[PDB]
């Protein structure tokens, strides 16, 4: 149909938003995205948005540091050139904030969705948006509250009841956690009585209540949870993962590396799993893999402070005292703006 | 890096100061909390211009970011707050520690 | 150079196999790293070309050579390898077939790698203990 | 368990104290992490307990360098703490843990006594103005300051290690924290 009457911009944009959506394809939603963008005023807006988003969903699956920040400057130009093009939708300026949350500059994206708040303040997701934003300032009964009236408006969400539960357990304790677990599991059995997407809630839940399980001391319930939530899916990375960091609470120190060894041959990309694994060889004696795996993973990501803590901590044994130094600096400094769950949770779509 | 302190003075014309810049938009507001009583808004002011009461009178000087007010037995508490209020909501942003007045 | 590179690192695994043992560790990670399985149109992560079936086979009998040596103790990383192995070796006749472009020599070698290969395939039955 | 932020604060201030000379723009930083005064008015939080014990042990490490930049801040501190308002207790260990480094600092450096001792003897003195003389503030927080500043007057330890080093180890302190009034236990000041 483009190719028969290049004269609409809908059908251009409709083609993009297919592209983008479940079938996961991204050279095509560019050209439809430049193409809208080459011929009023607010489908050239509409056109830089998709152009923006594409770019930061390109940004999210690389694989070196450069790129990264190329793709990450080049979505806030989009995003910051459609909200000059068009200063009255409240998408736009979310959605900035969202982008602009990323490179950690949270005065600005506060005011930003700040502003997106006041244009409408209604939204699910700038709600929950607001209330990670204020995880990582340090105020955790503002969020709290932020969180208890985001469920108040909408008692039948998941991702929000997950960030609630996140925050009771960091914030009051573990019975309110295990309250808000049980409610969960009783919501969802009254829901429903072919879509993969319950079994992995269903396994999301116990993966929550092991770890709150484990951060007592209490090894035989948790071992258990893991237990029988691995009858589903006996092949999962984070099953594995959990079944090495109870060997590892439990105090046998070999079971542990098999463990961690067997998860990351699943998922390479792991991030905790490796961080464990170079921990336990630390002590073990050996400092030839540990560095390696450290450099790997700060090639990976270089968002996490406990990496660059470790790094420290394994080269200060080396001699490099300097270098050591800067690497704790490095990770103070990153600590100081950690929100509690990473800002990708939540879903950009158009 | 700026932490944001807030110094109250006058009690026995009270003032209010911050040493750091904060916005306009935000509301500033004097509440009251007495032996035996509890937490009550007694009196708001925005950038705007516009003052809610539940007698006294504001200023508000953006130069220095300084509120004074002038009067004619209980701790009063500055507070820096939130409104974003659709439905009714409030939040307290900075909440400082009062000065006590005693009246006779 | 590819074709002298992975000899180099042939004659280095067969000086490494019993000395040491954490090289072993190393070379496996550089083989699982070189390979996907996403057998198709065009994601493949080598060439299909005729003129680059050497170095191909030679790094797939490599690790074959590997796999059969015994020394993963775990019991698992072996079936991951072994299922990349195989779809890399599906991957090659996903195309039209077509004939060589270069010469009578660096043809006969390539000939005897492919044999090679064919023999060690044949003899992989070690089947019955994957658990 | 004691947690991340106060461990990586600790681990940083003894990988900085080792490095002699220490740079002056890390310790500039690190004061900027310290509190700093507001028309004599001080509140503290645990972050900030954290910080000053922190840079107390480095300071003990460092070999006294910088001594003159950093420690009119403490007397500013100790002269301002009366008019600290907070968020057993924990301001009798701060006071205690203050008035240990104090006496530390005061052992290693005698120059330093006489003026030391001169600002107790204000502090000192104030104290006696608070007890003879607003009531629910001073039963609440005055008088366990005073019992634990009294609790480590001068007790000191003439060996390599200091006290608090001792008090915080590099993984019996946490003896101290539970009792009522302990403490512990050739210069003759």
């Amino acid at each position: 149909c483009i190719r028969l009457k290049p004269d609409d911009a809908t059908i251009p944009l409709l083609a993009a938003k297919l592209c983008m959506g479940s079938l996961h394809w991204l050279e095509e939603a560019e050209k439809f995205a430049k193409t809208v963008v080459d011929v009023t005023s607010e489908f050239k807006a509409k056109g830089y948005l998709a152009l923006g988003l594409t770019y930061s969903l390109q940004a999210t699956d690389a694989s070196l540091r450069g790129m990264q920040e190329v793709l990450q400057r080049k979505a806030l130009l989009a995003f910051q050139r459609a909200h000059s093009l068009s200063p009255t939708d409240h998408q736009a300026a979310f959605y900035l904030a969202l982008q602009l949350a990323i490179s950690r500059q949270i005065p600005e994206a506060l005011g930003y969705v700040r502003q997106a708040l006041q244009l409408q303040g209604d939204d699910a997701n700038s709600l929950h948006l607001l209330a990670l934003l204020l995880s990582a300032q340090k105020h955790y009964h503002d969020a709290l509250n932020i969180i208890d009236m985001a469920l108040s408006e909408y008692p039948e969400n998941f991702i929000l009841l997950f960030s609630k539960v996140k925050l009771q357990s960091l914030c009051r304790g573990p019975d309110e956690a295990l309250l808000t677990c049980k409610h969960m599991l009783q919501i969802w059995k009254s829901c429903y009585n072919g879509p993969l997407h319950p079994w992995m809630t269903l396994a999301q839940i116990w993966l929550h209540a092991a770890e709150v399980y484990i951060g007592i001391g209490k090894p035989a319930e948790a071992t258990a949870c893991t237990q029988e939530a691995a009858n589903l899916f006996p092949m999962s990375h984070n099953v594995l993962y959990m079944r090495g960091q109870i060997a590892e609470l439990r105090g046998s120190m070999d079971e542990a590396r098999r463990w961690y060894e067997e998860a990351l041959a699943i998922s390479p990309t792991h991030v905790k799993s490796m961080q464990r694994l170079a921990l336990i060889l630390h002590q073990l004696g050996r400092y030839s893999l540990a560095e390696k795996i450290l450099r790997d993973a700060v090639q990976v990501n270089s968002t996490a402070h406990e990496v660059w803590n470790g790094l420290g901590e394994v080269l200060q044994a080396q001699g490099n005292d300097a270098a050591a130094t800067e690497c704790f600096l490095t990770a103070l400094e990153l600590e100081a703006s950690s929100p509690a769950v990473p800002f990708t949770i939540i879903p950009r779509v158009l | 890096m700026a932490q944001v302190q807030l110094q109250e003075s006058g009690g026995g014309r009270l003032s209010c100061a911050a040493s750091g810049t904060i916005s306009a938009s935000d509301y500033m507001g004097w509440y009251r909390q007495a032996p035996g009583k509890e937490r009550e808004l007694v009196a708001s002011i925005d950038g705007g211009g516009i003052t809610n009461y539940a007698r006294f009178t504001i200023s508000r000087d953006n130069a220095k970011n300084t509120v004074y007010l002038q009067m004619n037995t209980a701790v009063y508490y500055c507070a820096v707050d939130w409104i974003l209020a659709r439905y009714n909501f409030v939040i307290h942003y900075y909440w400082g520690q009062g000065t006590q007045v005693t009246v006779s | 150079p590819h074709y002298i590179w992975i000899d180099f690192l042939v004659q280095r695994f067969e000086i490494a196999k019993y000395c040491s043992s954490d090289q072993v560790e190393i070379f496996s990670s550089l083989l699982q790293r070189s390979m996907s399985l996403n057998i198709g149109g065009a994601k493949g992560s080598m060439n299909r070309h005729v003129a680059a079936i050497g170095p191909r086979f030679k790094l797939l009998t490599l690790g074959l050579s590997l796999l059969h040596a015994d020394v993963v103790p775990n019991a698992t990383i072996r079936n991951v390898l072994r299922e990349k192995i195989y779809s890399t070796a599906f991957d090659y006749f996903s195309c039209p077939p077509k004939f060589p472009t270069q010469g009578e020599k660096r043809l006969r070698e390539d000939i005897s790698i492919m044999i090679k290969f064919w023999t060690a395939m044949f003899s992989d039955k070690k089947y019955l203990t994957a658990s | 368990s004691r947690g991340f932020y106060f461990n990586t604060v600790l681990s940083l201030a003894r990988s900085l104290a080792v490095q002699r000379p220490a740079s002056l723009e890390k310790v500039q930083k690190l004061l900027c992490m310290c509190p700093v005064d507001f028309h004599g008015i001080f509140q503290l939080d645990e972050r900030r307990r954290d910080a000053v014990i922190a840079l107390g042990i480095f300071l003990i490490e460092s070999d006294l360098q910088h001594k003159d930049c950093v420690v009119p801040y403490l007397l500013r501190l100790l002269k301002g703490l009366p008019k600290v308002y907070w968020v057993l207790p924990v301001a009798e260990s701060f006071s205690f843990c203050l008035v240990t480094l104090l006496s530390d600092v005061a052992y290693r450096d005698p120059s330093l006594r006489d003026e030391i001792l001169e600002v107790l003897l204000q502090v000192l003195h104030v104290l006696l103005g608070m007890c003879q003389a607003d009531k629910e503030y001073l039963c609440k927080y005055a008088i366990p300051c005073l019992i634990g500043i009294s609790r480590a007057f001068g007790r000191y330890s003439n060996m390599e290690e200091s006290l608090l080093s001792k008090l915080f180890p590099k993984i019996e302190p946490e003896y101290y924290f539970s009792t009522i009034s302990s403490s512990f236990s050739y210069k003759e000041f």
